[PDB]
DNA sequence: TATAATGGGAGCACGGATGCA
DNA sequence: TGCATCCGTGAGTAGA
């Protein structure tokens, strides 16, 4: 699976959606006291991933025996935290918006 | 550098760019660096 | 200067090929624990310690001296890599 | 060029 | 969103841009659901477009988005990719590396052309993993961890680790480099010779190639790891192996200054 | 300047002559300071065009 | 303007307020529309300013508290001619307020800073370049855990297999889970009270082997 | 057609090499529209991907060279001969 | 020892106080020493006069303000990390325009920073300096049109951010155009707005042929100024409805209102002098009688047409002429930031005026000080011209305050600066130093104030000159700006004088800078001294006339880099300026009046003055500076000593007997030695280390904080989990290391534990704890330790704690500990030495005394310098300093040789003869004849033509000694050097750059958040940057695996670096490198841009570098 | 949730490329 | 076809 090429093209809204692990509804980052990702926020773990390796937000499944397992309580997949670097979110606009690179 | 035929696989582009660029600060109608860049 | 560097450059059509050969050979010597060496006991590169002369831990120096001897064969498409590794692992287990 | 000026103009139409 | 040393928080401006976008989008949706007049919705859509603008490329059209009480334009994705500080130039075509160091150079007259004086402490740090393994091969430490803790405190450092370090770097070379690197001879491979003092010793004949005098000029050291890297450095990059300028074909390592004077 | 500097560094300079030379010195300095940047830019261009 | 929200944002939220005003207005009271509308507009603008101005969201009442604290401290410094202490603020805030609460409130009122904040005199370097990553394990830490597992596997085979594997069965070396006495019992065909007494027993004999070779010292930090 | 080093460098087939020079927006936009594929022919492209540069020891000419013992060569010769 | 002075030039005036450019400025700005009714309209007062009254109570007016006293002394401010400042109160009145009621009050405006006697500030505990800023002075200027020969441009310039630049010119179409905010419009319109009629303009401007014809537009004169104003409003502001009231509110605000548009006072004077008119205000136009009335415009246009027509009496302006460039001092900058911050008060005042209860209101409720405070704080803390005060040594601080910058806010931006501004202008004579200025990108931008140069209240730089009448030079000293200087013919200060009369028939003088030879009757002035031409640093270089300007520059700049030495001594050959520098820098301590010293101790000196009052002077002892040097005061007096007024008591850092000591006087020989001096490198004798020459005390401060965290509080305690007593040995009961203890890298200064972040211990990890029969400790070890390459003796400790009086910590922080550790640094290999002449280099080799070249009497030389450094550099000052130093070595005396006036060759020959008698006659009287080796050297010398053949060996040896050359013996052989070598005494300093601080190495370490590449800097224990150019180097070499290793295993490849480390420590070969992380960052950042980046194979099939982690 | 209030406030230099007169 | 507009460039390392 060696990489012989690098291709670059436009992304359809459908492609962008197939990238995303969830929509970010709330313009919120983290809680002001508990300092944890807010639900449906920019840092939300239910979308992008777990902060701790193989551990959820509520703490139901804390080990590696569960992999690909999404908690029914806090809705967080149990996996490596590195995915927080690799997982895209998305935002659904009410009206379409022109990408400025193709305009100006 | 070796006074012998060049070995295949040597990158002569970088070597050329460095060879031309290195005495750029020594360069003093147009003369010197502005002329070089003009060309 | 590395000893006999002129001769080593003379052995090859490209200096980078010499580099590749030396590197690979050094890797082979490291993997098999210098058991595959073509060097005689008195031709072995030595290192000076507090105690006494020991074997030179550096595989690159070994590879270059071996290459200097002429007992090594280098080139492209000599033997398949799989067959090579199996035969080498048989003749010199790790 | 200026969004605020544009909106203020669009306000003065009514 | 990270917590710094002081317990305070540091964050990326993309979070603010995203916040603007999300806020304006949500407000737009609510305005649509509540049957707002055409003017309001129009203005809201304009704002949305300019928010996506600011997010993707900031300052491209109109006034650049800045944080409250600051004149600093927020950093967009385009600013991240493009520029000298951009992703490409800064983090891709060049990088900061491990197994590297730096120090002030000093004339090396006793050195052979292929040698460079390397301070003991520097070499101990640069070769540290090799030194750990060598310490394990001998009886200095039972294992690697103990050796590392042994090297953590300077007062715990004895002579045996130096004698082992000598056997570690034997036959190996390091790379010396001086800024600015104008041509490929701004980096050269030398055989390190462990020396007392904190200064790197540099051979007189390579000074011309490096354009180095000693007014307090400094140089960086790098350690090629693999047998391949070492083979490349020793065969190709060795100082003694390049005696002639790749540009003019003339000797770039030649007598100068005091040498010419004496002869 | 119409009047040259008749004095060497052996003899020593008048403050007038010294101040006269300061112009040339400064000009040279600034010249170098900009020239390094221009040269560097050129070099990067060359590397980018010839790299392959 | 200047509360952390853009002019147009304030205008739009105020527009929402105006909509609320239109829907709730009563012409029966012979009041001009501006009178009734102004209240809802100010309400909406204030709600917006309180809601959206912070990167880390804080509830509106807490925002009111913080603003109140700010005004109080400003009055105190105004009269005293110097920046007030936590105690003086605790005094001018009335009952229920001590120095600690003021300190914690000011601590929770702190806004985060940008990673792109300029360091030098040029565009050369940024604040975020000086912050290490404490999360990802350094190669030394990875090798530490690895060699830890190595040496722990080295000294664990010294004695009878089933009891050591029962010890590992409790500490989750095998399956990565702590098993209850009845379960870890039911594993190999035993049950209950014996199992724990075996673990200790293992831990007793485990006190033997290592103590002779002393390999585990450094990993304890 | 004659063009300067800058325009020439910006006109290159490789979009990775071009975008990392200057006018990054322009290059990336045109490349994305065209759906351009970078073959990773030159240096900069491979440097960006952290791959082995197609030069020096990384050259396809010298990197496939093998090193073998006379004994091992004989062994392979046996294996070839009998089968 | 005796000090011999040279030179025939007598300075008529001493040096004016060198810190005046800071102290006098800021004092003039604040005016706290003057009563409120006497306070001038200049400075902070102006800010109060411009911003007030605030109207539309209906009116809030300014009555008076006051500055209080500092709540803390300077030392306590430096200690507690506070700012040295005085409170600012403002007494104002609230006046209602209906109700005659007046409400009187004074409100706290916040605190404002106070300057010290030395001319610096203390901000957040750190000394800082506000750098003066040169810029283009406001006024009316006229420049030739570059594109259009024969035509001119008239620029009307106000102060920075005081409103827009205005450009008047004659365009090819024939009309007259004016530019404001990048908008070109015919001037006739505005002329009509100001009330001008075609008649007046025709009679006034009609003198010049067909210039006024382009000013004639019938459509403009066909309308009243109202319609012209409205049209102008619609021209300047499209989209805005052209209402009369708003038209006035715009045009008057822009071109008239003084609270918006303000010319400089010096700008006003410039306008008056150039145009030949008188400005009513500082504004171009003024609103009066319900209409607009012009001031500047008509005269400006008149001058423009006059110059364009070629009318005599008109000439173009040089924009870089020092008459047209002024200096904004600290007071002015702070003043303007105060105006900016005070203008913001108006918004709050009016806002709180419009709403709330109009009945109950006070100036207390109206005024919110926060913006003003935030203005000044922004100026001192975060500004460009506010710099970390550089004190390596007193001279560095003295020069830091005398800096003149063209950079900063309101000034030029770099790379936008051409040769013009960086050049040395002919008017820089006596004002700005032509020598001292940074090398590289900052050249010409950063300059230094001349010694005798002073700056007036207008901001111009002026230099002293003596009046000359009929050939008689008086003692009258007149300060002149550049423009004034251009008027007269100024003779040089080296002009021969018999009494006060000029003795030379042809005298060297200058007219507008141009060198010219004249007669004493034509001389209108004379220079005070050569000293005025150069800065303070440059004036400290003896034999400056023998040095090339380029090396003189380095010699000048490097003196500020000189480290204070414990043994430090004043130079053998000085310029005579050495004491003034120590006085003005306030390093040394001096006596107030005539008296007798009562007490002399290490920590204090008690003086009893004649009037009977007992004055105890405390002494600074072992204090750390910003640069990390050592500052302390050593008593120069003893008990019972009778002292006069202004006499030395204690010596400050880098001071010997009230003289400036930047280094030591060492015995140098100029000759190559075994390639150890190759290329500027320096060889030194071990003796220097034996007698502690070039040894310096350095103190570093290590700070730590224990704060409150949600898991639990961090505490400073002696208890550190999992540590032996050996590590806890020097720690006291509280956990802080005991003072006097010796710390080395790895040692713990302040023990600190922090509650562990919630973690799931790996089965192995938690098993291990039970294996040793232990339970996991509730905390982990965060303790402050000693970073690599650092250490010493701990000389101080400071512990700040909350819950204890006098201390208030930043929110959340329980305690803060500071550890001051000092070390005594000997001169070592790699440390940088330099002389005053620009000769500089690191110490390459330290030779034992037996290896050093030595004199026949057995005296070894201290330092060996390479002669090859001399000729290309062209600085011969070091040679003469070395000769005179050789004389002064044997004669046991020092010398003072001021610049351009001082010891000449024959004098040094005489001194060398006198010294030779001592050097030889001693030997001859001791019963020793000439050595064989000396005979051989003398023969070689005869062949060299250095001596006359036939003379006695003694005579030839003297002929050599007069040339500054002696017979020198090699210590390694005993054979003499084949020829005579130059040996003498030279003054050399150890520069701030030391190998001990700059050495760093890293195996692995911390990585960056986003990039996952190694961090930068030694302080962060980061890695070295391998940049584009270095990669180009590896590419050119063709080392593929080395480069790939640099790009992956060594930097951003996680799996790669981990596997490589693990492979190395196991003794195996490093594995194959994998995909770097910065590239993944690139892909994801490109996906955020809605661009799909796909890595493919040869079959064009997608290849996942994220390994299924990014795919649903 | 109720007098009436209705349009903001700041702020060098040379090249290639395209747009327009 | 030439004048004029916008837009995008402007050495490296170290330190701070
Ligand atoms: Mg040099
Ligand atoms: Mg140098
Ligand atoms: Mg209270
Ligand atoms: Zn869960």
């Amino acid at each position: 699976k060696e990489v012989r090429k690098v291709r670059i093209a436009l992304a359809s809204p459908e492609k962008i959606r197939s990238w995303s692990y969830g929509e970010v509804e709330k313009p919120e980052t983290i809680n002001y006291r508990t300092l944890k990702p807010e639900r449906d926020g920019l840092f939300d773990e239910r979308i992008f991933g777990p902060i701790k390796d193989y551990e959820c937000a509520c703490g139901k499944y804390k080990r590696q025996r569960f992999e690909g397992k999404v908690c029914e309580r806090c809705g967080v997949e149990v996996t490596k935290s590195i995915v927080r670097r690799y997982r895209m979110g998305h935002i659904e606009l009410a009206t379409p918006a022109a990408h400025i690179w193709f305009v100006k | 550098s070796m006074a012998r035929p060049v070995s295949i696989g040597e990158a002569v582009g970088i070597v050329a760019a460095q060879s031309i660029g290195e005495p750029g600060t020594q360069l003093t109608i147009t003369q010197g660096l502005p002329r070089v860049i003009e060309l | 200067a590395e000893p006999g560097i002129d001769k080593l450059f003379g052995m090859v059509d490209s200096k980078y090929r010499l580099t590749v050969v030396v590197a690979k050979r050094a890797q082979q010597l490291l993997r098999h624990g210098f058991k595959n060496t073509v060097l005689e006991p008195e031709e072995r590169p030595k290192m000076q310690t507090l105690e006494g002369l020991f074997d030179d831990p550096n595989a690159v120096t070994w590879a270059m001296k071996e290459l200097l001897t002429g007992r090594l064969v280098f080139g492209e498409n000599l033997v398949p890599e799989d067959r090579l590794q199996k035969e080498m692992e048989r003749l010199y287990p790790v | 060029s200026d969004p605020v000026r544009q909106y203020l103009h669009e306000i003065g139409q009514v | 969103m990270v917590q710094v040393d002081g317990g305070r928080f540091a964050t990326s401006d993309l979070n603010d841009l995203y916040r603007r976008l999300i806020n304006r989008n949500n407000r737009l949706k609510k305005l649509l659901a509540q049957g707002a007049p055409e003017i309001i919705i129009r203005n809201e859509k304009r704002m949305l477009q300019e928010a996506v603008d600011a997010l993707l490329d900031n300052g491209r059209r109109g006034a650049p988005v800045t944080n409250p009480g600051s004149d600093r334009p927020l950093r967009s994705l385009t600013d991240i990719l493009s520029g000298k500080q951009g992703r490409f130039r800064q983090n891709l075509l060049g990088k900061r590396v491990d197994y590297s160091g730096r120090s002030v150079i000093v004339v090396g007259p006793q050195l052979k052309l292929h040698q460079c004086g390397l301070p003991k402490r520097m070499a101990l740090e640069l070769f540290k993993p090799f030194l750990l393994k060598k310490m394990e091969e001998k009886g200095i430490a039972p294992n690697v961890k103990a050796a590392r803790r042994m090297l953590e405190r300077q007062r715990d450092i004895k002579d045996e680790v130096w004698d082992a370090l000598e056997e570690v770097i034997h036959g190996k070379v390091v790379l010396l480099n001086r800024a600015p690197t104008l041509h490929r001879l701004g980096i050269q491979a030398f055989q390190p010779v462990l020396v007392e003092g904190q200064s790197i010793q540099l051979h007189p004949l390579v000074c011309e190639a490096f354009n180095a005098d000693f007014d307090g000029d400094q140089m960086a050291v790098h350690v090629p790891l693999s047998s391949f890297a070492q083979a490349e450095a020793r065969i190709q990059m060795l100082s003694a192996h390049n005696l002639l300028s790749p540009a003019s074909g003339e000797p770039l390592a030649k007598p100068s200054r005091d040498i010419i004077l004496g002869l | 300047f119409e009047v040259p500097v008749r004095s060497s560094f052996r003899e020593g300079l008048t403050v007038l002559e010294y101040f006269i030379s300061s112009h040339g010195a400064r000009k040279g300095g600034a010249d170098t300071a900009l020239r390094t940047a221009d040269s560097g830019y050129l070099t990067r261009k060359l590397v980018d065009v010839t790299h392959e | 303007t200047g509360r952390g929200l853009s002019f147009l944002d304030l205008i739009q939220e105020g527009n929402q307020g105006l909509i609320r005003a239109v829907e709730k207005f009563e012409y029966k009271r012979r009041f001009k529309f501006s009178t009734y509308a102004t209240w809802w507009i100010r309400q909406a603008i204030n709600r917006a300013i309180a809601d959206q101005a912070r990167t880390i969201r804080i509830p509106v009442h807490m925002v009111e508290t913080i603003n109140k604290l700010s005004r109080t401290a400003r009055q105190l410094q105004q009269e005293l001619g110097r920046e007030p202490t936590y105690e003086e603020i605790a005094e001018a805030m009335g009952p229920g307020w001590d120095a600690k609460r003021v300190e914690e409130t000011l601590k929770i009122a702190q806004e985060p800073v940008s990673l792109e904040t300029p360091i030098g005199d040029e565009k050369d370097s940024f604040y975020g370049d000086f912050i290490p990553d404490e999360h990802l394990p350094s190669p030394v830490d990875a090798a530490t855990q690895s060699l830890l597992s190595e040496e722990l596997e080295k000294a664990l085979s010294k004695l009878s297999e089933r009891e050591a594997m029962v010890l590992k069965l409790r500490k989750g070396l095998i399956d990565g889970r702590e098993h209850t006495l009845e379960e870890v019992g039911a594993f190999f065909g035993v049950t209950r009270e014996r199992i724990r007494q075996i673990e200790n027993k293992a831990l007793r004999k485990l006190k033997y082997h290592e103590s002779r070779t002393r390999k585990l010292r450094d990993f304890l930090d | 057609l004659l063009m300067g080093v800058t325009k020439s460098a910006l006109s290159t087939k490789s979009w990775l090499s071009a975008a990392s020079f200057q006018n990054t927006t322009h290059v990336l936009t045109e490349a994305a529209i065209a759906g351009k594929k970078d073959e990773l022919i030159g240096l900069k492209e491979n440097v960006i991907l952290g791959r082995l540069i197609p030069a020096g020891t990384g050259s396809d000419f010298v990197r496939f060279t093998q090193v073998v013992d006379q004994k091992t060569l004989k062994a392979i010769e046996e294996a070839r001969k009998e089968a | 020892m005796e000090i011999k002075r040279f030179g025939r030039i007598r300075e008529v005036i001493p040096l004016p106080p060198l810190t005046e450019i800071q102290v006098e400025s800021y004092r003039r700005a604040l005016q706290a020493d003057v009563p409120p009714e006497k306070r001038e309209n200049v400075g902070i007062q102006a800010a109060f006069r411009e911003t007030f009254p605030i109207e539309e109570g209906l009116v809030l007016d300014f009555l008076e303000y006051r500055l209080g006293e500092p709540p803390f002394p300077q030392d306590e401010c430096r200690e507690k990390d506070l700012t040295y400042q005085a409170p600012l109160y403002a007494r104002l009145q609230l006046i209602h325009k209906d109700t005659g009621l007046i409400k009187e009050d004074e409100v706290f405006l916040g605190h404002i920073p106070l300057m010290t006697e030395d001319g610096s500030f203390i901000i957040n505990g750190a000394d800082r300096v506000i750098v003066s800023q040169i810029h283009r002075s406001p006024g009316v200027y006229f420049t030739p049109d570059p594109a259009r020969p024969g035509r001119y441009i008239a620029s009307i310039i106000p102060l920075p951010k005081r409103g827009p630049w205005i450009d008047l010119e004659v365009e090819p179409n024939g009309v007259v155009s004016m530019k404001v905010n990048k908008r070109k419009f015919p001037l006739v319109l505005l002329l009509r707005v100001l009330g001008y009629d075609q008649e007046t303009l025709a009679r006034e401007l009609g003198a010049y042929g067909e210039l006024v014809q382009g000013l004639m537009d019938e459509s403009v004169f066909a309308m009243r100024p109202e319609e012209a104003l409205i049209r102008l409003f619609t021209l300047l502001r499209p989209g805005d409805p052209p209402k009369r009231d708003k038209a006035v509110a715009y045009v008057y605000g822009l071109i008239a209102d003084p609270r918006r548009y303000d010319l400089g006072e010096a700008g006003r004077y410039k306008a008056e002098e150039k145009l030949g008119i008188r400005l009513s205000g500082r504004t171009l136009a003024r609103f009066e009688d319900g209409e607009f009335k012009d001031e500047v415009f008509l005269p400006t246009l008149r001058y423009l047409f006059a110059l364009t027509a070629g009318v005599p009496g008109h000439e173009v302006d040089d924009i870089d002429h020092l008459g047209n460039r002024r200096i904004r001092t600290v007071g002015e900058l702070m003043t303007d930031q105060f105006r900016v911050g005070l203008a913001r008060l108006a918004r709050g005042v009016r806002e709180r005026m419009l709403m709330g209860s109009e009945d109950s209101l006070t100036p207390a409720k109206l005024v919110n000080s926060r913006p003003l405070e935030a203005a000044i704080r922004e100026f001192f803390s975060r500004s460009q011209l506010s710099q970390f005060k550089d004190e390596t040594n007193p001279l560095s601080s003295l020069r830091h305050k005398r800096r003149i910058s063209a950079l900063g806010p309101g000034g030029l931006t770099r790379e936008r600066a051409g040769f013009d501004v960086r050049d040395v202008h002919r008017t820089h004579y006596g004002r700005i130093c032509p020598v001292e200025t940074p090398e590289g990108a900052n050249i010409g931008l950063i300059t230094s104030l001349a010694a005798y140069a002073r700056v007036d209240e207008l901001g111009f730089i002026r230099t002293p000159y003596r009046r000359v009448v009929g050939g008689v030079v008086t003692d009258e000293v007149v300060y002149m700006t550049a423009t004034e200087e251009d008027r007269y013919t100024i003779a040089q200060a080296n002009t021969p004088l018999e009494g006060n009369r000029i003795a030379a028939e042809r005298v060297v003088a200058r007219r507008k800078g141009e060198p010219v030879i004249v007669s004493p009757e034509e001389v209108e002035f004379m220079d005070v001294s050569p000293k005025q031409v150069f800065s303070v640093n440059t004036n400290l270089i003896p034999f400056l006339e023998h040095d090339d300007a380029n090396r003189a520059l380095m010699g000048s700049n490097m003196q500020t880099q000189a480290v204070p030495l414990i043994r430090a001594q004043a130079p053998v050959v000085m310029t005579g300026l050495e004491e003034r520098v120590v006085r003005d820098s306030l390093a040394a301590l001096y006596a107030e009046e005539d008296g007798e010293v009562a007490k002399v101790d290490g920590n204090r000196i008690v003086v009893r003055y004649e009037d009977g009052r007992l004055v105890e002077y405390p002494l600074r002892r072992f204090y750390r500076s910003n640069q990390g040097t050592a500052l302390d005061q050593r008593p120069r007096v003893v008990v019972g000593q009778r002292v006069r007024k202004g006499d030395l008591l204690a010596d400050g850092p880098a001071s010997e007997n009230g003289f400036l000591a930047l280094g030591q006087n060492v015995l140098v020989a100029i000759m190559p030695f075994d390639g150890y001096n190759f290329e500027d490198a320096i060889v030194i004798s071990e003796e220097l280390l034996k007698r502690d020459f070039y040894t310096s005390i350095h103190i570093e401060r290590y700070e730590i904080e224990a704060r409150d965290t949600k898991l639990g509080p961090e505490r400073i305690t002696r208890d550190i989990p999992h540590l032996s007593e050996a590590a806890l040995r020097d720690l006291d009961e509280e956990g802080v290391v005991r003072i006097g203890a010796e710390v080395k890298p790895g040692d713990i200064l302040v023990g600190r534990t922090s509650f562990k972040g919630e973690s799931e211990p790996t089965p192995e990890e938690r098993l291990l704890r039970s294996i040793f029969g232990e339970k996991a400790r509730d905390v982990k070890d965060t303790s402050l330790r000693v970073p690599p390459g650092e250490g010493g003796i701990v000389v101080r400790t400071v512990r700040l704690r909350r819950g204890d009086p006098g201390v208030e910590l930043k929110p959340g922080v329980r305690e803060v500990v500071r550890v001051y550790v000092a070390q005594k640094r000997k001169l070592q290999v790699g440390d940088k030495l330099a002389n005053r002449h620009g000769n500089k280099g690191v110490v390459a080799k330290i030779l034992p005394v037996e290896d050093m070249p030595h004199l026949p009497d057995g005296t070894p030389v201290d330092v060996i310098l390479n002669p090859l450094g001399v000729p290309s550099r062209m600085n011969l000052g070091q040679i003469l300093e070395t000769h005179l130093g050789l004389a002064g070595y044997f004669l046991g005396q020092r010398y003072i040789s001021p610049i351009f006036d001082g010891a000449k060759e024959p004098e040094i020959k005489e001194l060398l003869a006198q010294a030779f008698e001592v050097y030889f006659g001693k030997r001859k009287g001791e019963g020793f004849g000439v050595d064989k080796r000396e005979v051989e050297v003398l023969r070689r010398a005869e062949k060299l033509g250095l001596v006359t053949p036939g003379k006695t060996p003694e005579e030839q040896l003297k002929e050599l000694f007069l040339q500054g050359k002696v017979v020198l013996y090699d210590g390694r052989t005993g054979e003499p050097i084949e020829g005579p070598i130059v040996v003498g005494q030279m003054f050399i300093m150890k520069l701030y750059h030391m190998v001990e601080d700059k050495m760093h190495a890293r195996s692995t370490g911390p990585y960056s958040l986003i990039t996952q590449q190694p961090l930068g800097g030694k302080a962060q224990f980061g890695g070295q940057r391998f940049g584009e150019m270095e990669v180009w180097a590896l590419e050119a070499y063709g080392a593929a695996h080395t480069l790939q290793e640099m790009l992956t295993l060594k930097s951003d490849d996680i799996e790669g670096r981990n596997a490589a480390y693990e492979a190395i420590i196991k003794g195996e070969d490093v594995p194959e490198p994998s995909v770097p992380e910065s590239f993944r960052v690139l892909v994801k950042e490109l996906q955020a841009l809605a661009l799909d980046v796909q890595t493919l194979d040869e079959k064009d099939n997608p290849v996942d570098i994220f390994e299924g982690l990014a795919s649903k």
